[PDB]
RNA sequence: GUGAAGCGGGGCGAAAGCCCCGUGGAGGCCCGAAGGGGUUCUGAUGUGCAAAUCGUUCCCAUGACCUGGGGCUAGGGGCAAA
RNA sequence: CUUAAGGUAGCCAAAUGCCUUGCCGGGUAAGUUCCGGCGUGCAUGAAUGGAUCAACGAGGUCCCCACUGUCCCGGCCCGGG
RNA sequence: ACGUCGUCUCUUCCCAUCCUGGCGGUGCAGCAGCCGCCAAGGGUGGGGCUGCCCGCCCAUUAAAGGGGAACGUGAGAUGGGUUCAGACCGUCGCGAGACAGGUCGGUCUCUACCUGUCGGGGGCGCUGGCCGCCUGAGGGGAAGGUGCCCUCAGUACGAGAGGAACGGGGCGCCGCGGCCUCUAGUGUACCGGUUGUCCGGCAGGGCACUGCCGGGCAGCCACGCCGUGGGGGAUAACCGCUGAA
RNA sequence: GACGGGGUUGAUGGGGGGGCGGUGUAACCCCCGAGGGUUUCCCGAGGGGAGAGCCGGCCCCUCCCAAUCGCCCGAGCGUGC
């Protein structure tokens, strides 16, 4: 019952949602959805360049 | 026998896997519970959907004790049950069978009951109660006949479901009879039957899946190196030895789902009065909204998303009872 | 007697299996190992099922890449990182960027004197000797 | 696509010679359509579309190459890279 | 001595070695196959061709990297039945 | 004319029991081991080598038992070996040929008639017709099986080295039954990007068999989640009480 | 085939409005744009602002359309032990 922020889009993540991703360097990232996870990790997208993140 | 040992594929304890004879669960077993006061030993409700909740673990020996944990929960839409009749049972001396000896009905049954029953314009309840009293001294069990009120549920249908629920709680048959008679023509709400934090068994007909193959129905393996096999791979190789011939234990395709199943020891997390506090703003998918009382069960429940589900007091409760205090549901996923 | 870990081992979706090649997350000399066994009450499988392990589980490994005197030697190791996402008993879903093991003695003491990278909390709770060297615990 | 003989230029060098670049256009040469063949899936078909086929994957593809018309050799005989 | 000679150069548990998963190394966590050696070789050997692999191979085989629904272990979808 | 090895798949049965349950003996101190008896409810797995079967071996494991079913099961598969026609070697034979010696290659046919089995329907009967709620003769079940850690306790035992147990607490693995909230897969509903060409250009669109690529609701689903027990009775091997002949 | 729900005394399917959600910000308009030219009012891949736009085999509300008109099955009687 502690609310985190998506590491990509910045939205609140209610409990029981999303994944916690641990980078090789030890940094813990949280993502609200698979859409934000693949954008941030697999496809290396820039959150500032995505309109749906900018206007969220 | 087998070249390499392994357990059989699927259970033969649910043979035959036929469609349930009725869409309403028919409960075979009702426990003997000592509550100190008379009460119904079960309730019936409609399965609305599933959510997840943040619940504080209250098991002192549990490794997660005192922590907030996320649990999947099932929401039941539970409008009050309407008590239409009282039936008495005795034991037939010839064989020991339980046999109904009579029943007394409410004088003016609701008009929706006429959709399922052939009723008179008026029941003469006082005569029926008088006749019933003659069998009091041979009574061993008393049950009420309840009708659901689906108009008060999110389904909105009109035809009710009718079933018997016994009265228990005290060992004295007479007080159970007196309590059952006092219920004639009244409604019963879930809070009259259960208390939050207790365990219940659930009985329902499971979700239907139609005709299914042996791979899905019994879990037999797809033939390994699947492309090699002429005449298909979603099958058993052989269907038996030379003798005995096709046995009833051989996995075969057929109806899958729409069976009655019983699951044990599901904890009631919350019994609410108004379902607007648990209904998601989008509504329950494929169900609708809950406007009256509801039951929040921990875990999953058999049945499709509008099935009528029977809850009863547990028949195989664990040795250690759950804590007396109500469980602390911090947050439910349908809320902000 | 030695310090005890937690008595419990909750279900974890296994990430590595027989003949998986896993990097080593310590300074014991080994760099890459082949998984050849799973150790414990959870190692037992059924017909055709390949045994597998998750974070916190102990495995049997063979050194494939590393120092010349450790090559082809059989050791025990603890899974500390896992790419396969797994659900913690509190309901949190966790995944790592890579798989990793740490070489230990059969009693659970690490062979090397340092552990590189983050270590799953399942590993540190079950094996207190690993908890001692884990700089970052997640 | 490769780039034989042959033919230019440049560089090193004492002579011989060696090296780089170009030109040239050889070969039962290479990749690959047409065409020819017929390897795998032991695929489909297997009361077939078919008394030998279809898909796929393949082998050759300037030559001991593929192909039309005409002609010759006939049964204890023919013809056979067999 | 026996039907003449008496297996030379080489080559080998060979597509040729029964015994035999021969013995010793390599490679694997584990190799009845494979590779490298060994050889009184059941029953190897010189145009009956011996040795021999550059180039070539829809030939038969082993190892390594990459790769993957082959598998762990099954799921959902599309067209035609 | 009964398809010839093995394997795959799938079901069941036996017990002469490998583990799990019970008990006893021991040259049983403990930890282990060895031997016998009852007992077939459940388990008996993953790999390397070889066409195998068998066997040897590797890492685990409570243990990784053995047999029968037309050497269970090719109108279910597979086709590596054996065991056709081509070919090579060694050996034998004057020769053509031969070898259960090695070796390379070498078509696995059938629209299911009956019965069986699995599921799904129509009727007649149930002593006039019908509706609703019940009962329970019988039938099926493995619906559960089995490990680990802490405490007990570095205690009993023991010269030491070593080193238990009952009870109590926690959690898995395998199986079974559900479920779709989470996560994962899909998602030719849907939205977007973009290649070639065609519709004069823009916009919108056809085709490239969703053109390709990315995301993805519902649904389905497992790689996800939930449930999956103790008790009573008579007994087996036997251990005892009282107790005569 | 069956089963379950509704059938006007009605929210059963559709339409319309709202909720919730997927994708990713349409059109139009304004600004920036490497540079070039009818010289700085033109071309120009693209970037920014406001507005998203499209869509839902889900939920609610609302009788606007359709759940109509119709076609059938059906016990009734005797007899004996
Ligand atoms: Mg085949
Ligand atoms: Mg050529
Ligand atoms: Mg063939
Ligand atoms: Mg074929
Ligand atoms: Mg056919
Ligand atoms: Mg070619
Ligand atoms: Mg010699
Ligand atoms: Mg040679
Ligand atoms: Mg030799
Ligand atoms: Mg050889
Ligand atoms: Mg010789
Ligand atoms: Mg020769
Ligand atoms: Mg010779
Ligand atoms: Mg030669
Ligand atoms: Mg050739
Ligand atoms: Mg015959
Ligand atoms: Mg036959
Ligand atoms: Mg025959
Ligand atoms: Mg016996
Ligand atoms: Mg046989
Ligand atoms: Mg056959
Ligand atoms: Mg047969
Ligand atoms: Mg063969
Ligand atoms: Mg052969
Ligand atoms: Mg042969
Ligand atoms: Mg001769
Ligand atoms: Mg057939
Ligand atoms: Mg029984
Ligand atoms: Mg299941
Ligand atoms: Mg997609
Ligand atoms: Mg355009
Ligand atoms: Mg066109
Ligand atoms: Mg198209
Ligand atoms: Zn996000």
């Amino acid at each position: 019952m502690k609310i985190h922020k998506c590491s990509f889009c910045g939205a609140d993540i209610p409990p029981g949602y999303g994944i916690m991703y641990v980078r090789s360097d030890g940094t813990v990232q949280r993502f609200c959805s698979r859409k934000c996870f693949v954008s941030a990790v697999k496809y290396g997208r820039n959150p500032r360049k995505l309109a749906w993140v900018r206007k969220k | 026998g087998l070249k390499i040992n392994r357990p059989r594929r699927g259970s033969m304890g649910v043979y035959p896997r036929k469609r349930a004879a009725d869409i309403v669960p028919r409960v075979r077993t009702w426990p003997e519970v000592n509550l100190g006061k008379p009460t119904l030993l079960g309730f019936a409700a409609y399965k609305a959907g599933m959510l997840h909740a943040v619940v504080v673990d209250d098991r002192p020996t549990s490794p997660l004790y005192g922590k907030e944990v996320v649990k999947a929960v099932t929401v039941l839409d539970a409008p009050p049950l309407y008590v239409a009749a009282v039936r008495l049972y005795t034991l037939d001396p010839t064989n020991g069978y339980k046999v109904a000896v009579g029943e007394a009905w409410v004088s003016e049954p609701p008009a929706d009951l006429r959709r399922v029953l052939t009723l008179p314009e008026k029941f003469d309840t006082e005569k029926q109660l008088k006749a019933l009293e003659e069998y009091r001294d041979v009574a061993v069990d008393v049950r009420v006949l309840v009708a659901t009120q689906p108009r008060l549920s999110g389904i909105g249908k009109k035809t009710p479901e009718v079933l018997e629920i016994p009265v228990g709680g005290v060992p004295s048959i007479d007080e159970r009879i007196n309590f059952a008679i006092s219920l004639l023509g009244k409604t019963v709400s879930p809070k009259d039957v259960f208390t939050p934090g207790q365990l219940v068994d659930v009985i329902a007909v499971t979700k239907g899946k139609g005709y299914q193959g042996v791979v899905k129905r019994f879990g037999v393996t797809i033939l390994p190196r699947w492309h090699k096999h002429r005449k298909g791979h979603r099958r058993t190789g052989t269907i038996g030895p030379q003798a005995p011939a096709l046995m009833f234990t051989q996995p075969r395709p057929g109806q899958m789902g729409f069976h009655q199943r019983t699951e044990y020891n599901k904890r009631i997390l919350k019994i609410g009065d108004n379902g607007a506090e648990i209904t998601p703003k989008s509504g329950f998918p494929h169900y609708g909204v809950i406007k009256g009382p509801y039951i929040l069960l921990q875990g999953s429940v058999p049945g499709a998303r509008k099935r009528l589900v029977v809850l009863r007091y547990p028949v195989r409760p664990p040795k250690k009872a759950p804590p007396a205090a109500e469980p602390q549901v911090v947050w439910v996923s349908s809320q902000s | 007697k030695r310090t005890v870990g937690v008595p419990y081992r909750f279900h974890v979706t296994p990430g590595i299996f027989m003949n998986s090649l896993v990097p080593v997350a310590d300074n014991s000399g080994a760099k890459l190992v082949r998984v050849i066994g799973v150790v414990g009450h959870y190692s037992k499988s059924v017909h055709r099922r390949i045994p597998g392990a998750g974070v916190g589980d102990m495995v049997v490994v063979v050194v494939r890449e590393g120092k010349p005197e450790l090559r082809k030697q059989i050791f025990r190791a603890i899974v500390v990182r896992q790419r396969r996402p797994y659900r913690r008993p509190d309901g949190t879903w966790v995944a790592f960027e890579d798989n990793a093991v740490v070489i230990v003695t059969p009693e659970g003491d690490p062979k090397g004197s340092e552990i590189h990278g983050p270590v799953a909390m399942e590993a540190t709770l079950r094996w207190p000797t690993i908890a001692n060297l884990a700089s970052i615990v997640v």
